[PDB]
């Protein structure tokens, strides 16, 4: 075995079209969630300032 | 009704959208 | 069906061999005889047996707990022979009722309770030793003997440790059929329920777990006993379809296996466990926490459940409670 | 992501419903159509008790509870928050566990192995089926079966003890218990006898069979034998709740008084009283 | 002022659950489980991508090496690398992971499914003496069957069809044991003796029933290498050839019931 | 590739229809079950009652 | 084997008839999805703005 | 490699594509669950319900 | 195809109808029983009943 | 070593990405959770809920 | 055993590609914490000074 | 050795780094926990919650 | 025996480093726990806690 894939292998080329595809769907998705994250806080704003006591 | 709340739609639809064109 | 694995259908008979120990060849006792019915659920053959030392003293220091405690009971109902024979699980040999703290309590008030208490101790320990040793006579390993010594040591905590611990023997297990058992709940009920003590939990896990994994293990040996999966022992040296079936069959279903050995050592460990958990729960207890359930309330495991009739404060707490 | 030895053994068929488009594993399990089955319930039961438990008042696990409905509802359906929900895990609990049985059955039809292990199986379910199912049917409410909550569902247990006086002698507990513990006290021996045999310390030779039987004719003078102890394992195992059974559904429809006034049929036998 | 109290919210109690479990899970991860993983492994990859390591956080995983110093002379190595070479006669439904397989011949012969057996050593399994373990009872003359039983011997042989297969010759004893493992019959038809494991026939007053396979194809159960003696593989081989007719004595037994 | 513009579609060569297929199938039904049950557990928003919440009215 | 249908590869073409019908029933599927929740929408406005006191 | 500037995709060769997006596709259903649940189990930040609040009144 | 558009139709060779449709006669049985018994259990839209949904009055 | 400095990099011949990268993704999880879950379990540093804190307020 | 992949060390590289991108990223994520760290800091000033009591 | 004064190396041919590292992780990991959460549940020495020291002051 | 005066070291060929420096690890921890807490259970001589003591006062 001498090679990539080496002697009739089960398969996987240097196949990076996957990596390439799944970087961005995974940023799409988090880019997504901020936008709606953003939308939300318009919504109900969630973390809230620091009460009359507190400390 | 629906007034700034889009929050479902932006939920629903972004995705909608980028899953249409990312995948062609 | 098949009727092979539920009973014996063809009995066989032959010479029995008998492996030489190390020693103790010669302390082996009784004419070893057979019976039919036996034969249809395991071997039939019932003698003979090993003597020796740990034996003759086991059996001794037996029999005089045996009897103490016997006698004792006799002497609850006055000896009148009828009456004993109906009364018999409703009589016991009572530890003491007053407080003396740890000091030896007279003869009639839990005197005799402890010196049963003694030699039933000395028993188990005789006992152990033969378990133990006869082991290694015959160039075993040692398990047996250890997870024997677990259970012993769960029975001193309850018989005299836990009482120490909080010194007083008033604590102790009685002797007796029922008496031993409202020793359960009075014993609950004064450490504020047992439910809520963890290490209950443990061991009841650890205890439930024996009952699935001998039900599965047996089970599994069963199905695969067509293949000669029930000579176990060769099955670890020279692995065959048998157990290589069995492995699959558990693998396709929960996700992982065992081997025909370490399944073994799974049931040895959650039995010993069921006897570790219960000894370290009696040591907390009383010394540590006093009411179980108020300690689980203490870290909000509790559950609170809403006043279904309506919610009753206690008496002894109004403006102008008697006492 | 197969044993060594695991592909001769991966063949189709022996599925006992929808045959071959469910037959495959995923990973190291089989699916099958009761795989299928299984998760749909248990992702959706589980899920069930989650938001359940989020409308509860707390959200330590060992507090959290799921209760079934009050008495005066009978055994009809109960709003979704006042016991209704429970109704619902209930069947998705059944559901799993009964699709779980029937993927072993599949499962060992495809290895030509025994049925055992599925059987098997089925006691405990039986018994599930005993305390949530039939006792409440002949008393005619849901509201008398356990709540779902990790020390919730002892409380239940605690108190359903006390209404008869003291469970302790109640024979059919007798008899269970019994079998609890020789259960146990006997996967210890058997544990301990193979592995005393395969691993006999030091540099010493693995023992034969011989051995093992002669280890227990010495200490207590009969040996079971090899491939009885695992038969009687199972029957051990298996009467805690076969046994147990009886008592449980005996106390209610069968006996209302105290389990201890019950000996009194012995205790009681006028000739000696 | 309380016993056990480590701060106005710590008990000993507390501490020692905790501990509890670290326990537990330590002997169940970083023991039980590699002690499990002693027999096939490490896992095989027939489709997935440059694999030399299973579940990831295991190829540690496998313990290091025992050595079983057997009974009557040699050792055995725990895990081993233990390699399969017979070539099976299966073919793939589809090329997938985990997507089942078709036997492309008669699966009963070819040895494969419920009906494929492991490569046990060629050698007979034996007593303490050194006497031989399973024989029949031609052999083992001072064993004898327990006075109140059917003796097997004589009695037709019913298969599946309802079709009388042969008649039994003799029984098989386990020497070590006491037990009877295997008759012995004689394939009507042919000029041969064919061995079943016990389990796999429901024993009557007058015949013999065997629901496991047909009539036709006893006469192809594997061939026994000497005459009184059987070696842990044939006895692997004998078995795994009735259990396969399981699933594969009639094109049915296939299929799910609908 | 028939006109196409990445390579997505090998994805298929790697995950099988079959198995997607059949847990998409599960999935979206179990989570279906879920939010019906769970809104009509409710008060606002349970639609198949006279309105529970008792909103103001008493 | 030295390809993808490698020496009679068992039936999976380089199939994309099947990605391109996914694809679309999947868009189909979430836009339906998004008409419907609208729909609701207008018979119950579901999230509500925010109360008198709340913060 | 077509224009790269890293490995980074050599991690594919090594991690098996299918084993990261079936075990990511649970780990956020999960997650997303124990959020959803978790918020529509307080008082503030609960929407399916008439104001539970009680958010300053009494 | 017989003046087809669609490969659609190569999902039967994937699926096997027979077997699809035997489960989805049970699916869909499961929850018509579901809707049925759910409806017939409540106050408004209990046919099957006098309407002691009570609407308003008492 | 492409102009190295230490022989830091040997460990992944000895120890396997795989696992180091499984484990931490699951380790990192469960730490975060505890955190998470664990602040919000108290009565200043809960985000969520009302001031139930109380802070000297009654 | 005569070479680096004596006789096929079962086939990963001398990739120390791997170790460039396996601390850059660890690095990346201690840092990326560190801001968050901080910015939290501003809406909720956790430690807090010694008390008037304390001792 | 490459510029060493003791064996002490030589632990490493007798120990495997993979299975000191992984049992370090977890002592320290528990270790770290143990104290962290200890601490956390004490009076004085409590960050995350309002002083319930209530220190002399009631 | 490299310029020893004693036979100790023949120790190591009858016992096994690995297994006495494993056990020495645990039991030293275990003692080393036992130690701390016991202290920290007491009134004196508990660091992490108001003076519980009320030493004399009270
Ligand atoms: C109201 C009171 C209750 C109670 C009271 C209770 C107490 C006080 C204790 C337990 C304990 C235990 N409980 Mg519980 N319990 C358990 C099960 C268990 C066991 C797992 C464990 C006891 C250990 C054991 O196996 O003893 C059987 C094994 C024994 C006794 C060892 C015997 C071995 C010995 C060598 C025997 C040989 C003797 C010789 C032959 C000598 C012959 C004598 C001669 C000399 C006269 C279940 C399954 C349930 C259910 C289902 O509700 C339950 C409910 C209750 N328990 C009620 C809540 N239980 C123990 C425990 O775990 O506590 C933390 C324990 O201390
Ligand atoms: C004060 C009240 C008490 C009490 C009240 C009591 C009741 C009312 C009952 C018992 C029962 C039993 N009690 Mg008793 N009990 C027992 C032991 C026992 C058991 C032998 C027996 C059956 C347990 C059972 O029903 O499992 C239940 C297990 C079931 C139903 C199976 C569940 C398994 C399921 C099929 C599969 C689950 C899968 C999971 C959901 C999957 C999740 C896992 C992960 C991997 C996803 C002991 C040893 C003691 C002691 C030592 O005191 C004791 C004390 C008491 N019991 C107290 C006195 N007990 C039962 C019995 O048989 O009574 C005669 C019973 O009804
Ligand atoms: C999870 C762990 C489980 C566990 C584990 C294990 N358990 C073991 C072992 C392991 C590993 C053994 O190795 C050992 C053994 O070897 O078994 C094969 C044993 C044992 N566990 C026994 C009983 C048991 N295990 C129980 C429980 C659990 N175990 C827990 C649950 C329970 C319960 C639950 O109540 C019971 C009752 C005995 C069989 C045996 C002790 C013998 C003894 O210690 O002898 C002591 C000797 C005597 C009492 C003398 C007898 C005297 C006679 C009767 C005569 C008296 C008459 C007199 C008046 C006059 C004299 C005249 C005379 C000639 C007539
Ligand atoms: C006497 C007979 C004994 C016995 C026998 C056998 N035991 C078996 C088998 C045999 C033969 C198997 O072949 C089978 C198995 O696969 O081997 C591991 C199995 C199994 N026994 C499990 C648990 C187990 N055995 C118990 C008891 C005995 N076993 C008795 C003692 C107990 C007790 C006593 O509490 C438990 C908890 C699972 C691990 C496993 C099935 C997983 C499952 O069922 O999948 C299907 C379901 C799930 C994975 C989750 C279910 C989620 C549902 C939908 C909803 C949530 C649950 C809800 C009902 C809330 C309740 C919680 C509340 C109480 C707080
Ligand atoms: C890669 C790819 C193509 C992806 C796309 C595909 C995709 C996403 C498809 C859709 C997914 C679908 C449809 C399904 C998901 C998979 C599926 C069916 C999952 C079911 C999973 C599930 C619910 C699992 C939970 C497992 C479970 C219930 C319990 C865990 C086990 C527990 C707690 C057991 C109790 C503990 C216990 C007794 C341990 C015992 C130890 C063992 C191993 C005992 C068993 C055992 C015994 C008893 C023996 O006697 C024995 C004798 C001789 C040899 C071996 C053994 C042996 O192993
Ligand atoms: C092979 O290596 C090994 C050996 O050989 C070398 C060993 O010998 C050994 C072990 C050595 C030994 C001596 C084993 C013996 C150890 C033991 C604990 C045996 C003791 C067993 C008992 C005392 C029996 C238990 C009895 C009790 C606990 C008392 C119970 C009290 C009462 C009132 C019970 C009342 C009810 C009953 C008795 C039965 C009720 C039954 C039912 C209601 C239904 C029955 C169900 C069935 C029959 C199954 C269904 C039928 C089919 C499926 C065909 C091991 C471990 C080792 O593995
Ligand atoms: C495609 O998506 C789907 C799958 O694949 C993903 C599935 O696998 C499945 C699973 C469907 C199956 C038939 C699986 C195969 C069948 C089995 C494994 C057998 C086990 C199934 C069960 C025990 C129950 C399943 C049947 C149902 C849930 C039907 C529901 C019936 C009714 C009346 C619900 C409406 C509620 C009422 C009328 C209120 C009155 C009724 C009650 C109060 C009863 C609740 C109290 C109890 C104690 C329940 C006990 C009774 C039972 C457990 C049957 C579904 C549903 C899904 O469509
Ligand atoms: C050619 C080739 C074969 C085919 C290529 C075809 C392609 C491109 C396939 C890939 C397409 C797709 C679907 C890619 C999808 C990528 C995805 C889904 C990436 C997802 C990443 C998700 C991440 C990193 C999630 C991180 C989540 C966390 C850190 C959660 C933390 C939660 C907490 C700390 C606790 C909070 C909980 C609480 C209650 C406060
Ligand atoms: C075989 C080949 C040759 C021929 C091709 C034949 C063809 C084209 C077959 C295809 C036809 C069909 C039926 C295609 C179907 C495609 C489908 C069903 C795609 C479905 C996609 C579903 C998706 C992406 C679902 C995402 C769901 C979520 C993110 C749910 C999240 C839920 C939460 C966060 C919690 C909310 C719960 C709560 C608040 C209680
Ligand atoms: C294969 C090769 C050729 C191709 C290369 C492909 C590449 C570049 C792969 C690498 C990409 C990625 C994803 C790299 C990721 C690296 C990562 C995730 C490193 C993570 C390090 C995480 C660390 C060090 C975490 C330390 C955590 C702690 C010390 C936690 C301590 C917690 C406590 C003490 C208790 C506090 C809790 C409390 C409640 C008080
Ligand atoms: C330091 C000093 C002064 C003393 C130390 C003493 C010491 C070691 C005390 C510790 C005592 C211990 C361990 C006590 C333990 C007591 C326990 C666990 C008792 C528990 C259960 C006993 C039960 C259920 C017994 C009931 C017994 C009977 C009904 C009668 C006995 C008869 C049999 C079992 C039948 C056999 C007789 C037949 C052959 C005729
Ligand atoms: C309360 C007692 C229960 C103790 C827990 C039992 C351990 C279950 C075994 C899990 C095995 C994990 N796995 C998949 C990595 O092998
Ligand atoms: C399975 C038995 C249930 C009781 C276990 C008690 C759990 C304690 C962990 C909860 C955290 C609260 N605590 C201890 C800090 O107060
Ligand atoms: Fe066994």
């Amino acid at each position: 075995a001498d090679l990539k894939p080496s002697l009739t292998g089960l398969t996987e080329e240097e196949a990076k079209e996957f990596h390439g595809i799944f970087v961005t769907s995974t940023v799409l998705y988090l880019a997504t969630a901020v936008i709606v994250h953003y939308l939300v806080w318009t919504a109900r704003p969630w973390i809230a300032p620091i009460p009359k006591g507190w400390v | 009704s629906d007034w700034n709340l889009w929050v479902p739609l932006g939920i629903l639809g972004i995705p909608t959208i980028w899953i249409a064109l990312t995948y062609r | 069906a098949d009727y092979q694995t539920i009973y014996t259908q063809i009995q066989a008979r032959g010479p029995h061999i008998t492996v030489s120990g190390e020693w103790g060849d010669n302390d082996r006792v009784g004419k070893p005889f057979y019976s039919y019915w036996l034969g249809k659920i395991g071997d039939a053959q019932i003698g003979p047996i090993y003597l020796g030392a740990s034996g003759i003293a086991a059996f001794a220091f037996g029999s005089t707990a045996i009897l103490i405690i016997l006698f004792n009971m006799a002497a609850e109902v006055h000896f009148d022979p009828l009456q004993f024979f109906r009364q018999f699980f409703w009589l016991g040999l009572y530890p003491p009722k007053a407080q003396y703290g740890m000091g030896i309590p007279p003869l009639h008030d839990g005197g005799w309770w402890l010196m049963a208490g003694l030699f039933m101790t000395l028993s188990l320990g005789s006992w152990w030793i033969r378990v133990y040793s006869r082991a290694r006579a015959l160039g075993l390993g040692t398990h047996i003997a250890w997870n024997f010594a677990a259970a012993i040591f769960f029975v001193l905590c309850i018989g005299c440790i836990h009482p120490t611990l909080v010194g007083s023997w008033s604590e102790g297990v009685p002797f007796g059929i029922w008496p031993h058992i409202d020793w359960l709940t009075a014993f609950s009920i004064r450490y504020g329920n047992f439910y809520y003590c963890p290490w209950h939990g443990f061991s009841i896990g650890f205890a439930y777990g024996c009952g699935l994994l001998f039900a599965a293990h047996g089970a599994t040996i069963l199905a695969v006993a067509r293949f000669g999966g029930d000579r176990e022992i060769e099955q670890i040296t020279d692995r065959g379809t048998a157990v290589e079936r069995a492995a699959l069959f558990w693998r396709w279903t929960i996700g992982f296996n065992a081997t025909i050995e370490s399944v073994h050592r799974w049931g040895w460990f959650f039995s010993l466990m069921v006897m570790v958990s219960a000894s370290v729960g009696i040591l907390l207890t009383g010394t540590f926490v006093d009411n179980w359930y108020l300690w689980c309330v203490k870290h909000g495991a509790a559950p609170d459940y809403p006043a279904y009739l309506p919610a009753t404060p206690d008496p002894a707490s109004l403006p102008g409670a008697p006492k | 992501a197969l044993l060594s030895f695991e592909r001769k053994y991966r063949v189709r068929g022996g599925t006992l419903i929808g045959g071959d488009l469910f037959d495959f594993w995923v990973g190291p399990y089989f699916v099958g159509f009761f795989g299928v089955s299984a998760i749909f319930f248990i992702f959706l039961g589980v899920s069930l008790i989650g938001y359940a438990a989020s409308q509860g008042p707390t959200w330590d696990p060992f507090a959290i509870s799921i209760n079934p409905p009050d008495l005066k509802y009978g055994l009809g359906a109960a709003p979704l928050l006042e016991g209704g929900f429970w109704q619902a895990i209930t069947v998705c609990a059944l559901g799993a566990f009964i699709s779980w049985m029937l993927r072993e059955v599949e499962i060992s039809r495809k290895l030509g192995i025994g049925w055992h292990v599925p059987l098997a199986f089925c006691v405990p379910i039986f018994m599930f089926c005993v305390l949530q199912v039939f006792r409440p049917l002949l008393l005619g409410s849901w509201g008398h079966a356990f709540p779902y909550g990790i020390l919730s569902h002892l409380d239940w247990v605690n108190n359903f003890g006390y209404q008869y006086l003291n469970w302790h002698y109640n024979p059919g507990h007798m008899s269970s218990v019994s079998f609890l513990f020789v259960n146990a006290m006997a996967l210890g021996l058997h544990g301990g006898l193979i592995l005393s045999v395969a691993n006999p310390g030091d540099g010493d030779k693995v023992k034969t069979a011989e051995h093992e039987n002669q280890y227990f004719r010495d200490v207590v003078g009969y040996s079971i034998g090899a491939l009885s102890i695992h038969r009687l394992g199972l029957f051990l195992a298996s009467n805690i709740f076969l046994t147990g059974a009886f008592g449980t559904i005996a106390s209610g429809p069968f006996w209302t008084r105290g389990w201890p006034e019950w000996w009194g049929w012995w205790l009681d036998i006028p000739f000696w009283s | 002022m309380y016993h056990g109290a480590l701060a106005q919210h710590l008990d000993i109690a507390q501490l020692v659950w905790y501990a509890q479990w670290l326990v537990i899970w330590t002997v169940v991860l970083l023991y039980l489980r590699r002690e499990d993983r002693r027999e096939g492994y490490p896992l095989v990859e027939p489709l997935g991508l440059v694999k030399l390591a299973p579940e990831d956080g295991q190829v540690y995983e496998l313990p290091y090496p025992k050595t079983f110093v057997l009974p009557h002379g040699g050792t055995v190595t725990v895990p081993r690398r233990r390699p399969e070479t017979r070539e099976l006669k299966l073919a793939q439904t589809d090329g997938f992971e985990g997507a089942p397989l078709q036997p492309t011949g008669n699966p009963l012969v070819d040895a494969v499914g419920p009906a494929s057996y492991a490569e046990r050593a060629e050698v007979v399994d034996a007593t303490v003496d050194g006497k031989a373990k399973i024989v029949p009872l031609r052999v083992a003359t001072d064993f004898s069957i327990a006075e109140g039983d059917v003796d097997p011997r004589g009695l037709p042989v019913v298969a599946a069809d309802g079709v009388e297969a042969g008649t039994v010759t003799d029984l098989w004893v386990d020497r070590s044991e006491h037990y009877f493992r295997y008759l012995e019959l004689s394939v009507a038809g042919s000029a041969r003796t064919a061995l079943i494991p016990l389990g796999f026939c429901d024993v009557k007053k007058d015949k013999i029933v065997v629901t496991s396979i047909l009539s036709e194809q006893f006469a192809n159960v594997p061939r026994l290498q000497s005459r009184d003696q059987i070696t842990l593989r044939e006895e692997d081989k004998v078995s795994a050839y009735y259990a396969g007719g399981l699933l594969y004595a009639t094109p049915e037994r296939a299929e799910s019931l609908l | 590739a028939t006109e196409y513009r990445t390579a997505s579609w090998k994805l298929w060569l790697i995950l099988d229809p079959r198995r997607v297929l059949t847990a998409l199938f599960v999935y979206l039904t179990v989570i279906a079950l879920l939010i019906h049950f769970g809104l009509l557990s409710t008060d606002r928003l349970n639609w198949w009652e006279f309105q529970r919440g008792l909103p103001k009215a008493a």
